[PDB]
């Protein structure tokens, strides 16, 4: 078995561009930029798919 | 199709107590399948019946 | 005329007071017991109790 992809997810390739250090709520968090839209994620949690 | 009898191979069970703070971490998970329970003392149907 | 009512047995005094008593016990400051409450798994960014 190998899990089909749900329908929503967007295909990124991993760079290491794409993880930064970023200031967020006064701690230094893992951010991940996203490429479609470019919002910033501090938080590991409410990615986009 | 017929239920089993010899006791099963039950994957491992990891309780995880939730506090009403704490900080959550992945490092080291495990990636085979394995049963999380929040609570303790979840053997609690302990009136058996004839 | 003692007699017409019995002032739950307490002096005039205890009376005056009992009433700035019952200001104080109303008192939203004092009142910090609290009821009820919301189970949510939401990370603590930026905790504030209220």
């Amino acid at each position: 078995f190998v899990p089909d992809v749900p329908e929503g997810y967007v295909a990124v390739q991993y760079a290491h561009r794409l993880f930064s250090s970023s200031l967020a709520n006064k701690r230094n968090r893992v951010t991940y930029t996203h490429p479609p839209t470019g919002m910033a994620y501090p938080s590991p949690t409410g990615r986009p798919h | 199709d017929d239920v089993g009898i010899m006791q099963q191979k039950k994957p491992p069970t990891v309780v995880q107590s939730r506090t009403d703070v704490f900080n959550e971490q992945f490092a080291n998970e495990a990636l085979h399948p394995t049963t999380k329970v929040i609570f303790n003392g979840l053997d609690v149907n302990t009136e058996v019946q004839p | 005329e003692a007699f017409r009512w019995s002032r739950y047995f307490l002096d005039e005094l205890q009376l005056r007071r009992l009433s700035v008593g019952l200001r104080l016990i109303t008192n939203p400051r004092i009142a910090r017991r609290f009821n009820g409450v919301r189970i949510m798994y939401l990370t603590d960014d930026d905790p504030d109790p209220d």
